[PDB]
RNA sequence: UAGCUAGUAGGUGGGGUAACGGCUCACCUAGGCGACGAUCCCUAGCUGGUCUGAGAGGAUGACCAGCCACACUGGAACUGA
RNA sequence: GUAAAGCGCACGCAGGCGGUUUGUUAAGUCAGAUGUGAAAUCCCCGGGCUCAACCUGGGAACUGCAUCUGAUACUGGCAAGCUUGAGUCUCGUAGAGGGGGGUAGAAUUCCAGGUGUAGCGGUGAAAUGCGUAGAGAUCUGGAGGAAUACCGGUGGCGAAGGCGGCCCCCUGGACGAAGACUGACGCUCAGGUGCGAAAGCGUGGGGAGCAAACAGGAUUAGAUACCCUGGUAGUCCACGCCGUAAACGAUGUCGACUUGGAGGUUGUGCCCUUGAGGCGUGGCUUCCGGAGCUAACGCGUUAAGUCGACCGCCUGGGGAGUAC
RNA sequence: CUUACCACUUUGUGAUUCAUGACUGGGGUGAAGUCGUAACAAGGUAACCGUAGGGGAACCUGCGGUUGGAUCA
RNA sequence: UCGGGCUCAUAACCCGA
RNA sequence: AUGUUU
RNA sequence: GGGAGAAGGCACGCUGAUAUGUAGGUGAGGUCCCUCGCGGAUGGAGCUGAAAUCAGUCGAAGAUACCAGCUGGCUGCAACU
């Protein structure tokens, strides 16, 4: 997984408030990260029909939690995705 | 439960008395009490206490007579995805009037009696007996 | 039977009907319908009601009454409320 | 669960379902009013035929549809939240979880050389087969492929299939500890997508051992077998395909509850720790069994008990999971 | 008289459905026919599921799996 | 082929000619 | 191996 | 990929209008701009010029001449050029 030194960084950048691991801004970023990284890893082997599942489980959550914004505070949704370019 | 609350409530009690349990407990909720009143005030439970101004807790003190339990015939009805509603000329009558069916009428929830007595229908609930 | 549909779906103006409307025409947009099941295949006149049944339900629509359609077959208009 | 019947397993769109508090709305719903639901059947009471059949008065009824005004408990919508659901952060915990790359020792086969000689091998016996062109055994050197003894276990991990020497790299999940943060963001899921034992299929590699096919030998009345001697595909690898299994707990998933007993394994708090140990509390796991459930066998807090949400499926046997 | 629309009707080519068809796959019945004995007991090689190959037939054999398997393994 | 045996009885198997 | 008789 | 120009059909001349010749094509002045001219932008004079739709019309016939696949169905063989 992402280095312990990593998550603690991204959070202080996306976390709705100074140092907080829970809000979508923080949730998403923390997820998209491991997703972008693993992408390369999977570009290798590509036979790990197990590790890939996790890739899905978390990715399936990305689009999932991302909806919470719409269903709730939409004002940030677009402001959050525009950050990682997600959705496209 | 992780879907329909009230459903568990009615169960908790029927389960407890099933094994001569003292008094089962469950997280109190406004609707839970409205159905609780129709128990203590309708002869079915000693009484219910509270606990937690933010994290409440219902406390239905079960009962038993001779060598058997009191509320030994309870079941839910207007469950989710199957909610039942009926008019005055359709109102229930648990076990030939011998029993009672909690009914959430527009004028608060109350026993089957208060239904006709007040003249109106409501979201039928369980079949206490 | 999983796709279906150009007067097809809508918009303008002409024309038309007792009257609204692609009803029809010209032009314009490229719609409209579909699994809450279109299109296609088989079947059937519809209802009050009738039979059965504890009820829910199932089966049915003869004679009575309301509605619809048909009149040797296919097609058309004339008169006239 | 075994009588017919749980998709082999996951993810997830639509769809269905939704912890908790307040405010609001009043759509679902409840109340009353009104139009309207033809008449006649029907039914209640009551008349006319001498009765009855039949005829007939009134009323009820016609679940219905809509509208008007009210009710606001629950349901739904909107606003505002809250935290126990679920999720992130920190620190650790165990493990055959996965993919890749190296490497190790034991053993068989083969090849080579020495020693040594008339048997070896196999079976119920035999025979085929291998031996004097010197096998077998015994010792020395080499090649190669596949598998990882002991550990090892009712042990562990994984969605399932399934996954064992050792080391490294990349990487998924689970679990416990304190709090911190999120604030219902969840459950299930037709369709859709992905994974799929073994055999099998395509291309190219690989090939020690085992072995469909096949060939001998034997058994037998026959023996297209069981047994012996050999032995090709395959079993191995890389990529692609097929998607089946008694894909089995023959028991869908999630959540809530309901006596207990012994053991396994894996976190964590604590007790002269003052012992191995003594007392707690969690995750997963075997055997037993209580009420209950069950046609019975049996299941029994990891239910087949008592409840709820969603989905899959069953509806006599053969024909047939066949035909088109 | 002319044009437009359109009926009977003509032509081509498909779809569909019904009937029939030499011969033929598998299936079902029926006369104490012929060949075996595969299965139910440890059925005398434990059986069954997938799958693959083979054989007069039941079936045999290979690979994995299940117990819905007998004995003191 | 036949005659005898083996079995509850067949075949097979065993004996004899 | 079978007996409606390997 | 094909089989396929499968098959089988409809329309084809000319005149007028839309439009005095249309869409399109080509692009001269005049204006503007800047290395500053074999510049560009803009301008649209002229030139050229398909095709469609209407309406009307001559013959027996408008792809009128030359030119220019016959088409399908069953089967052997050999992949195919
Ligand atoms: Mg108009
Ligand atoms: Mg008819
Ligand atoms: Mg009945
Ligand atoms: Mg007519
Ligand atoms: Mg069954
Ligand atoms: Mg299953
Ligand atoms: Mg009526
Ligand atoms: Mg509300
Ligand atoms: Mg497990
Ligand atoms: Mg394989
Ligand atoms: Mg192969
Ligand atoms: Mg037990
Ligand atoms: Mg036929
Ligand atoms: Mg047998
Ligand atoms: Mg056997
Ligand atoms: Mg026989
Ligand atoms: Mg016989
Ligand atoms: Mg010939
Ligand atoms: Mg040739």
């Amino acid at each position: 997984s992402l280095s312990t030194e990593a998550t603690a960084k991204i959070v202080s950048e996306f976390g709705r408030d100074a140092n907080d691991t829970g809000s979508t801004e923080v949730q998403v970023a923390l997820l998209t990260a491991q997703i972008n990284h693993l992408q390369g890893h999977f570009a290798e082997h590509k036979k790990d029909h197990h590790s890939r599942r996790g890739l899905l489980r978390m990715v399936s959550q990305r689009r999932k939690l991302l909806d919470y914004l719409k269903r709730k505070d939409v004002a940030r949704y677009t402001r959050l995705i525009e950050r990682l370019g997600l959705r496209r | 439960s992780m879907q329909d609350p009230i459903a568990d409530m009615l169960t908790r009690i029927r389960n407890g008395q099933a094994a001569n349990k003292a008094a089962v407990t469950m997280p109190s909720s406004k609707l839970k009490v409205a159905i609780a009143n129709v128990l203590k005030e309708e002869g079915f439970i000693e009484d219910f206490k509270v606990e937690g101004d933010t994290k409440p807790e219902l406390e239905l003190t079960l009962k038993y007579f001779q060598g058997k339990a009191v509320v030994e015939s309870i079941q839910r009805v207007s469950r989710p995805g199957l909610r039942i509603y009926k008019r005055k000329d359709e109102l229930p009558k648990v076990m030939a009037g011998l029993g009672i069916a909690v009914v959430s009428t527009s004028k608060g929830v109350m026993t089957d009696r208060a239904a006709r007595q007040a003249g109106l229908g409501g979201e039928i609930i369980c079949y206490v007996a």
